[PDB]
C-alpha cells in the first residue's frame, strides 16, 4: 500500500532505499499462478465467475528458488503490492535494500542472464495498465545499468514500440535526472471521482480495489503524515531537503 | 514447484543452425546408408545387372546400357528410391487390410472418443487391428524400420566417380568407349543436394484419423494421402534426370546475431514435389510463402507464389546454411501454420527449436495442441477442400521438366554430337515409375525349404502395355522355381526352372483409369509371391511397351471412396512342394477347400 | 456425417483487461453525457439563434474553447475515447491513456458506472452445430435471421441434429413447409409451421423426408445486462463508425458485421461471461463516440 | 398445382376479448405513462446519487414507500399490467383482474385513452398464396423481407400466381434477373429489375424460364391506426421480454419472432379488422411492460 | 462470362433540379423543425388535460388557428412541402411552387447549421459486378444483406470476380463454409470464414471449389454527409409514408425499397456526386413529412 501511494520518481525511488528486501518476499505459501479457477462474484452472478490466476494479483502465490522467482517477485511488489514465497534466501541478501539489490554489484547476486522478455511474458505485460507498465520498465533499467546491458535495454525498447513511449527518462547514476523526470507512477490515491465500496470481477482489479479503499482509510487515519500540520515534529534526517540525493547518485 | 532447471534440459534445440547439430546429424544419415547399401557392393554387382538389363527384349532406342555412367549412376538413385516407396506401399495395403478386419471396433473407437489427442487415437487403433508395428513415437518408428526404406544420401552415392572427361575431335570407337565410363559435372553437382524422403504409414494415420468418423473414411484417407507422396516422389526422379542442377534448401541467419533483434530466414526445396517453402521468423511473427519450383524463368529461383501467409523477404544479408529436409512440402506447410496459429503462447526458443527440428530429424514437437492443430491442417492439405490444387501443380511440373529435357538435350546437340549427348542425358530415364526398373526383393519366409519373396504388382500411375520379369540365382544347378500371383477371385500359379536369366511371367494392360482386367475383373492391385529353394538373389524387373507411357491423373478422396477393391487375399499362401500337376495353373477360390489353397480338392 | 456453424461465431478473439475498474467505467459514463449534451446543443443553437449554447457544451468536453481557424476535435477527452476503444477490442492493442487523466475526465459530471442495472435484447441467432448425415447437404446463412438449407438426396428420411448453444434464452423456428422436430429422446408432433423451444433443454432432431428442400429460419432472443444508458441503435453506429475510422485495424483479431454479431460470439467462447462484461463497456464507449463524431466530423 | 404460403399467416390464434373496453385503454395508457416516468427517475437517481427521485415515482407507480427487506416488483399496477397482457395474447388465458383495481388505477394520471391518434408502419409482407404448375417448385422464406425462389424444370415457360392479400397497401418485388409480371388478363410487359405493385389490384402471374432459378424478394408497408405514445423500438424490445419470462406459454396458441409478424397474422385472419384494436392495445401494454421492467431489474 | 448485378443498382432515374438552392435548402430545415416542435406538442397534448402547446404549434406551422369542425390540413407548410417532396423524386414531376412562396415559409425560423454539417452510415451493399465463368451460376438476392450464392458444375475450380465498387468504404464478406479471396493479380492466402475489404483495393477474386454449393453473405458501410438534424429512423419511415400516399407515382420512375437503397444507387451511377446532394435534401424533407402526418392524420 505505501509503495503503490509513491506518485514521482522521487519518492518511488526513496521507499525502496529505504526498504529491506523482505517487504517484497512474503511468507504465506499462496497457491500456484497461471491456473484456470472458477471464483465467486455473487453482487453480478449466481454462477461461478471464470478468471486466470497470475503473478500480478496482489495475493502470495509460490514462486520459483532461483534469481528468476527473486527479480519477479520484485517487480511485482512495486506493481502490485505483494510479493512471492520464496523462503531460504539468507539474512544477508534480506537485510539490503530493494534498490541496492537492483543497482549494485555488492549484495553478491549475479543477474546478467537474465532476460527481458520472458520476465515480461511471465509478469504478464499484456493485462498492465499504464503506471504497472512505467513502474517495470524503471525496474528493468536499473536492473541493465547494474550489468552494463544498456544496449540490450534500448534494443528490447525499439522492438516493442508500446513501451518505448512509455518509458520514463532517467539515467539510474544520476540525481538531476530524477528530480526533474515528471512522469506519474501512482497506482492508489485520493480520487477524484466517486469511489465506492463494491466489488469487481476480475481478481486483478478486485485486489486493487481494495488496495485504493485500503489506502483511503490509512490517508485519514493517524498514521498518515500531515505535513502542512506537523512539519516541525519529523527529525531533521526525514525531512524533506532539497539538497538529499539518494546515496551512490 | 520447480527450480526451472529441468524446462530447459526438455526445451527443443536448433539443429540447423548449430554447427555441431549439423555435423552430428550428417554422419549418422551417411552411416546409416553406408551400412545397408555398400559402394562395394553396388560397383560389384554391376556387370550382372548389366547383363539383366540386356537379356530383357527392348527394342532399339528403348534400352538402357548400365555400361554407360551416366545410366548406371541413374539406374541406383531408381532402385533405390523405388525400392522404399515399394516398400511402403505394402505396408499400407497391410495396414489396410487390418482396419478392414475390425471395421466394428475401429467405427467405435472413431466415433466414441474424439477428445484424445491424434496420437493417443492412432495408439488406440494400431492396438485394436494388431498391426505390426504399433509405436507412432519417432524412436519406435526408427527402431521398427526396414533396411530399404532408409533414405538414400547423395554425397554416398556420387563418391569416387570419374568427372570431366576430355575427349578432342575424336569418333573412335576407343574414345566413345572412354568417353562413356565418366560422367559430366552437373549430375555429380545433383547427387551432392540429393536426399530421398519417404513416409511411413504410421506416420500418415495420425492425420488420416483426426476428423474421420467411419472407417471408409480413415481408409480413404490413408489412400489419398500415399497417392499424393508417390506423384511427389516420381518428380524427384525425373528432376535429376533431365540436364538442370537442382536448388537445394538453405537457412539464413545474420553475421553477428543480436541476442535480442535475431531473425531466421528458412527457404525450403522439395527435391520431391512441385512446390516450395519460405519462413521467416521475425520477432514472435512467423510469416510464410508457397511458392512453384517451375517456371523461374528469370535468375530468382522462386517462380510464383501460390499461397500467401505475409511478407518474407529473401534478400536478407547473412550466413548462409545449407540442409537437406526430412519431410515433405505437406507437411512443412502443416507445421508453419500451427506455428503461426500458437506464436502467442509459445516462447521464441520453442518456435524455432519445433520448426528446426521436424525439417531436420522429422521429429514432432512435445506440445499436445501444437500436434494437433498440425495433424488437422496436414488432413486439410491433402484433402479436396485444400487451399492448394495440387494436380495442377503437379501437372505443371511434368510439362515443365520435359520442357527442360528437350532444350537440355538440343543445346548439348548444337555444342558436341548426338553421341555425346546421348550419354550425358539418355532419353530412357524420364519418371520413376515410367522407367524400366528392377527390385532386389528379400525374403524371411520359408515355407518347406521354400523362401517366399513378396512383390506388390501395382498401383499403376500410367496408362499403356506393361511387362514383369523375374531373374533367379541359386545356388543349386537344378531348381524349380515357381511364381504365383493373387487377384480376388483366384491365383494363377507358373512353374519355371531356368536360372540366372530374366523370364517374363505377366502381360498387363492398364487403362487411363489405372485400373487392369485381370481374368475378367478389374484389379487395380496384384500380389507376386515367389518361391525357391537356397536362393541368393532374386529381381523382378519391370518395363513398359512404350518409352514415356502417358500419365493417369492423381486420385483424390473421392475417386478411393467410390471404387472399393478387396486386398485380404493377399494374405494366403501356397507350399510347393506339396504341388502336383493338375494344381498347376488360374483356378479360383471356389475349387480349393477351406484353408489349403495348394490342392485343388 | 458433415458439420456446419454459424460464421460469425468461429474463433472469438480475446478482449481487452483494461479500464474495467470503477474510475475507467465512470470516465465511460461521463463521456456518453457530455456527448449527448453537444448533439442537443445543435437544437439548441437553431431555438436561441446564436452559438453560445454549442460553445458552452464543447467547453466542457474539450476543456477548451471553440476556435474558428482549428477543426473541432474533442481535445482530451476525444482522444480519450478513441485510444480508450482501442484496448476494449483487443488484448494486443496498447493501454496508452493514463489513469490520472482517467481520473480527472471522470471529475467532470457525477454518474456511477453502474453497468448492471438494465438489460437488452440481442437477436443474433447462435448455430454452434447442425449434424446431418451422408447424402444430406446443411447450409446455414444468416445471422440475424439464419435460414438454414437441408436437402435430402438419399433413400429414407434423415435425421439431423441442432444445437443452439446454452446461453440463448428462446429461439423460435419457422419452417418453409411443416415439419416435425422433438428433443432426444422424445416422440415426434404432427408437422408443424412454428417451434418455440429454449436451447437448455437439449439438442433438437428435426426429420427431413425426401423431397423439395426444407428451409428453417431461427430468430433468437438473448438478454445481456447493460447500463441504463444504453441505445442499441446509437451503439450500432458507433460500432460502423469506429471500424470506418479503422479503430479495430489490429493484427491477429476477427471483424464482425454488427455489434450483436461480436457480444454474442464473445459469450459462446470457452469463458464467455468473463468477455460479456468487456463488450458492454464497449458498447457505452462507442455510444458515445457515434454522438461525438457526428457533432464534430473529422 | 402447388400452394405455398408464409409461415406466420398459418392459423392465428384468437385473441381476448376482455380489458378492451374505455376503462381499460385509459388503465394501459396511465401504466405506459408512469412507467417513463419511472425509467426517468431511475436515470436522475443514478446522476444524483440520491434515491429522492426515485422514491417519488415508484411511489406514484405503486402507491407504496420502498422498502430494504422487501423486494420492489412494482406493487399492484405491475400486478394488473402483467396478468391482463397475458389476457390479450390468447383467448385461453384468464381474467383474473377485478375492474374495482383497473377504474381505481386508472385515476391516477390525466390521459385520452384514444387508440386512433396516430398511425403506425408494419414491414411484414404477407404472401398468402402461391399457385405454381406441376413442373416447378417454390420455397418462401422470411417475414420482414419474403424470398420466393423458382425452379423451372418442365419444357415451356410456366405462369406462377401470387396473392399478396387485400390489406398490404404496397409491395415492392425486386429480382435476381429481370422477370415478367403482369396482371389477370393483361399483356405482358418487357423484363424488369423491381415492380410496384398495389395488392388490393389483384393476383398476379409471373412468367418463369426454364434456365436458371428466380429468385423475387419483396417487401411490403401496411398502416394500423396506433396511439400518439406507440414507439416501434419499445414494443419490440417488450414482445421479447413477454416471450422469455413465460408470459406468452398459453396452450394452443401461435408465437411469432416478432411484434410486426403477430399484428399482420392477425390482421388477415377472417375477423382482422377487429382484432387489430386488441393488438394495438397490448402493444401500448408491452411498451409500458418494457420500460418497468428495465427500471426494476429481476436476474 | 455471366454477369450478375445487385437489383437496386439497375438504372437509376434522373432527379429533380429545382428547389436545391440556399433558400430552398432553408425552407427544408425549417419545416423539419417547426414539425419537430408539432409532435413533442401534441404528446404533451395528450398527456396534459390543455391543448395549449399544439395549438400554439399549429399556428406557427400552418398560420392559422386549429378548429374543430375543419380538418387540420398543415396549412400552406404542408402543401409546400408535399409539392417538394414530389419534385425531389424525378425530374419529370411537375415543381410548379413559387419561389416566393418558398422563402415566405423560411422566413419563420432561423436554422443555425447546413447540409453538410455531419455524416450517416448507410448499409446496403453495393455489388456492381459478379463475373462467372461458363459452367458456374451465380445468384444475387438482398439489400441490407446480400446472400450470393455460387455452385461449381465444371471440372475444377473457378474464378470468380467481386465488384464492389469505389464509394463504399468496407464491405464485411462471411461465408457458409470458409473460402479464398484476394485481389486481383495476388497470391490467394489460406481459407477463412470473414475478410474485411476496402471496395477501392480492386477487383476481388473468390475460389470456388466443386461440390457444394457456397453462399457469401456482405455487408457494407457507406459514409455520407448529412445535416446534425438527420436521423435514419424518422426518414426510413417518412419515406414508406411517401411512398403510400403516393408522392412517387411518376411515369418512368424506380421505386426502391428503403431510402438506404435509394440513396446508395443514386450515388453509384454517372454524376453521383451531385445527385446525392438532393437526395439528402429530400431525406430531411420526408423526415418533416413523417412527424407532421404522425400528428396531424388525413
Amino acid at each position: 500500500m505505501d509503495v503503490l501511494s509513491k506518485g514521482s520518481l522521487k519518492e518511488l525511488l526513496a521507499h525502496l532505499e529505504k526498504t529491506p528486501l523482505e517487504e517484497a518476499i512474503s511468507y504465506r505459501i499462496g497457491t500456484v499462478p497461471y491456473q484456470n479457477v472458477l471464483i465467486s462474484r455473487n453482487e453480478y452472478y449466481n454462477q461461478l465467475y471464470p478468471d486466470t490466476t497470475s503473478l500480478i494479483d496482489g495475493v502470495s502465490r509460490e514462486g520459483q528458488r532461483n534469481v528468476n522467482g527473486l527479480i519477479m517477485s520484485i517487480i511485482s511488489y512495486v506493481v502490485s503490492g505483494s510479493g512471492h514465497y520464496i523462503p531460504n534466501i539468507g539474512f544477508m541478501l534480506l537485510r539490503r535494500s530493494i534498490l541496492d539489490i537492483l543497482t549494485k554489484h555488492d549484495t553478491g547476486l549475479v543477474t546478467n542472464n537474465l532476460n527481458y522478455g520472458i520476465i515480461a511474458r511471465n509478469l504478464t505485460v499484456s493485462k498492465m495498465n499504464c503506471e504497472q507498465r512505467k513502474r517495470m520498465l524503471i525496474c528493468f533499467k536499473l536492473l541493465a545499468y547494474k550489468d552494463g546491458n544498456q544496449n540490450d535495454y534500448e534494443i528490447y525498447l525499439n522492438q516493442n514500440i508500446p513501451l518505448k513511449q512509455i518509458a520514463p527518462n532517467f539515467i539510474p547514476g544520476d540525481m538531476r535526472t530524477v528530480i526533474h523526470n515528471q512522469d506519474q507512477l501512482a497506482i492508489v490515491g485520493i480520487p477524484a471521482y466517486r469511489l465506492t465500496q463494491s466489488t469487481e470481477l476480475s481478481i486483478r482489479d478486485d485486489n486493487a480495489k481494495s488496495y485504493k479503499l485500503g489506502y483511503v482509510d490509512w490517508y485519514n487515519s493517524n498514521s498518515f503524515l500531515r505535513e502542512r500540520s506537523e512539519f516541525n515534529l519529523i527529525r531533521l534526517k526525514d525531512r524533506d531537503t532539497k539538497y538529499g540525493k539518494l546515496n551512490g547518485w | 514447484v520447480a527450480d526451472g532447471t529441468f524446462n530447459s534440459m526438455i526445451m527443443p534445440r536448433a539443429v540447423i543452425a548449430n554447427e555441431r547439430e549439423h555435423f552430428m546429424k550428417t554422419r549418422i544419415d551417411k552411416i546409416e546408408h553406408d551400412l545397408n547399401r555398400s559402394a562395394k557392393q553396388e560397383m560389384m554387382d554391376r556387370q550382372s545387372l548389366a547383363e539383366d538389363y540386356n537379356a530383357l527384349n527392348l527394342a532399339v532406342g528403348q534400352e538402357i546400357k548400365l555400361d554407360i555412367a551416366t545410366q548406371h549412376q541413374l539406374n541406383r538413385l531408381g532402385s533405390a528410391m523405388y525400392k522404399a516407396d515399394h516398400e511402403r506401399e505394402t505396408e499400407l495395403t497391410d495396414l489396410i487390410n487390418r482396419i478392414r478386419e475390425n471395421e466394428v471396433t475401429v467405427n467405435g473407437i472413431l466415433e466414441n472418443q474424439k477428445a484424445i489427442t491424434a496420437a493417443e487415437r492412432a495408439d488406440l487403433l494400431l492396438e485394436v487391428v494388431a498391426s505390426t508395428a504399433k509405436s507412432v513415437s519417432a524412436a519406435g518408428r526408427a527402431a521398427a524400420d526396414g533396411s530399404g526404406v532408409v533414405p538414400v544420401f547423395g554425397p554416398s552415392v556420387a563418391n569416387g566417380i570419374k568427372v570431366g572427361i576430355d575427349i578432342a575431335d575424336s569418333v573412335a570407337e576407343a574414345a566413345i568407349a572412354v568417353k562413356e565410363s565418366g560422367i559430366i559435372t552437373q549430375l555429380n553437382d545433383v547427387y551432392h543436394a540429393f536426399q530421398s524422403v519417404h513416409v511411413a504409414p504410421n506416420d500418415v494415420i495420425k492425420p488420416a484419423a483426426v476428423v474421420a468418423g467411419t472407417s471408409t473414411e480413415l481408409i480413404g484417407n490413408l489412400q489419398a494421402i500415399y497417392s499424393r507422396l508417390r506423384s511427389h516422389s516420381d518428380i524427384g526422379f525425373k528432376k535429376a534426370t533431365v540436364g538442370d542442377v537442382i536448388p537445394n534448401s538453405y537457412m539464413i541467419k545474420p553475421v553477428n546475431s543480436t541476442e535480442y533483434a535475431s531473425w531466421q530466414l528458412y527457404v525450403i526445396h522439395p527435391v520431391q514435389g512441385s512446390l516450395g517453402l519460405v519462413v521467416q521468423l521475425m520477432g514472435d511473427a512467423l510469416t510464410y510463402n508457397v511458392f512453384a519450383q517451375y517456371g523461374n524463368t528469370s535468375a530468382s529461383e522462386f517462380g510464383k507464389t501460390v499461397l500467401t501467409g505475409g511478407a518474407t523477404n529473401t534478400a536478407l544479408e547473412g550466413t548462409k546454411v545449407k540442409f537437406q529436409t526430412k519431410v515433405t512440402a505437406q507437411q512443412a506447410l502443416a507445421l508453419t501454420m500451427a506455428l503461426k496459429d500458437a506464436a502467442s503462447m509459445l516462447s521464441q526458443g520453442e518456435l524455432i527449436g519445433y520448426f528446426e527440428q521436424y525439417i531436420n530429424l522429422a521429429l514432432e514437437p512435445d506440445n499436445l495442441s501444437l500436434q494437433d492443430n498440425m495433424h488437422k491442417y496436414h488432413h486439410l492439405l491433402t484433402s479436396q477442400n485444400s487451399p492448394i490444387d495440387w494436380n495442377y501443380h503437379d501437372e505443371e511440373m511434368h510439362k515443365w521438366l520435359d520442357s527442360r529435357k528437350t532444350t537440355n538435350y538440343d543445346a548439348m546437340q548444337k555444342k558436341d554430337g548426338t553421341v555425346i549427348a546421348d550419354i550425358h542425358i539418355p532419353k530412357v530415364f524420364n519418371d520413376l515409375r515410367n522407367t524400366t526398373l528392377h527390385c532386389k526383393l528379400e525374403g524371411k519366409q520359408t515355407i518347406a525349404g521354400y523362401t517366399v519373396y513378396e512383390y506388390l504388382i501395382g498401383p499403376w500411375a500410367h496408362y499403356g502395355d506393361i511387362d514383369y520379369s523375374v531373374v533367379v540365382d541359386t545356388l543349386n544347378e537344378e531348381t524349380k522355381w515357381y511364381c504365383e500371383v493373387i487377384g480376388i477371385d483366384g491365383h494363377l500359379l507358373i512353374e519355371k526352372s531356368v536360372q540366372h536369366k530374366p523370364e517374363k511371367i505377366l502381360e498387363l494392360t492398364v487403362n487411363d483409369s489405372g485400373v487392369t482386367s485381370f481374368n475378367g475383373r478389374n484389379h487395380d492391385r496384384l500380389k507376386l509371391k515367389v518361391y525357391v529353394k537356397d536362393s541368393l538373389s532374386v529381381k523382378v524387373f519391370r518395363n513398359w511397351i512404350g518409352i514415356n507411357a502417358p500419365r493417369v491423373k492423381t486420385k483424390m478422396f473421392n475417386d478411393h471412396i467410390g471404387v472399393k477393391y478387396d486386398y485380404s487375399h493377399f494374405d494366403k499362401n501356397i507350399s510347393p512342394a506339396h504341388l502336383t500337376l493338375t494344381d498347376l495353373g488360374w483356378h479360383t477360390w471356389d475349387q480349393y477347400n477351406a484353408g489349403n489353397w495348394t490342392n485343388i480338392k | 456425417a458433415n458439420r456446419a456453424t454459424s460464421a460469425f461465431l468461429d474463433n472469438p478473439h480475446p478482449v481487452g483487461v483494461n479500464y474495467v475498474d470503477e474510475g475507467s467505467r465512470q470516465f465511460v459514463a461521463v463521456a456518453e453525457l457530455l456527448a449527448s449534451k453537444l448533439i442537443d446543443s445543435s437544437r439548441e443553437s437553431d431555438e436561441s439563434n446564436s452559438d453560445v449554447p454549442f460553445v458552452q457544451a464543447y467547453s466542457k468536453f474539450a476543456d477548451d474553447n471553440p476556435r474558428h481557424l482549428r477543426v473541432k476535435t474533442g481535445g482530451k477527452m476525444a482522444n480519450a475515447l478513441t485510444n480508450v476503444i482501442r484496448s476494449y477490442y483487443s488484448i494486443n492493442a496498447p493501454a496508452i491513456v493514463p489513469q490520472v487523466e482517467i481520473d480527472r475526465l471522470a471529475s467532470k459530471a457525477t454518474v456511477s458506472g453502474d453497468m448492471y442495472n438494465s438489460y437488452a435484447i440481442f437477436n443474433s441467432v447462435p448455430i454452434v452445430e447442425v449434424l446431418s448425415p451422408a447424402r444430406t447437404t446443411v447450409s446455414i446463412v444468416g445471422s440475424d435471421r439464419a435460414d438454414v438449407t437441408m436437402l435430402n438426396t438419399g433413400a429414407g428420411a434423415a435425421n439431423i441434429t441442432f444445437n443452439f448453444g446454452q446461453i440463448a434464452e428462446t429461439v423460435i423456428l419457422k419452417g418453409s413447409v411443416p415439419f416435425q422436430l422433438a428433443r432426444l429422446n422424445q416422440p415426434m408432433p404432427a408437422a408443424r409451421f412454428t417451434y418455440k423451444l429454449r436451447p437448455l433443454d437439449g439438442p433438437f432432431i428435426v426429420v427431413l423426408p425426401v423431397g423439395n428442400p426444407l428451409v428453417i429460419s431461427a430468430t433468437a432472443a438473448t438478454r445481456i445486462q447493460v447500463p441504463l444508458a444504453f441505445n442499441k441503435a446509437l451503439v450500432e453506429s458507433g460500432f460502423q463508425t469506429a471500424m470506418n475510422d479503422g479503430l479495430f485495424d489490429i493484427q491477429n483479431v476477427n471483424y464482425y458485421s454488427s455489434f450483436d454479431e461480436f457480444i454474442i460470439s464473445q459469450y459462446h467462447a470457452q469463458d464467455g461471461i468473463n468477455r460479456v462484461s468487456t463488450c458492454v463497456i464497449l458498447g457505452l464507449a462507442l455510444q458515445a463516440y457515434d454522438q461525438m463524431r457526428r457533432a464534430l466530423p473529422v
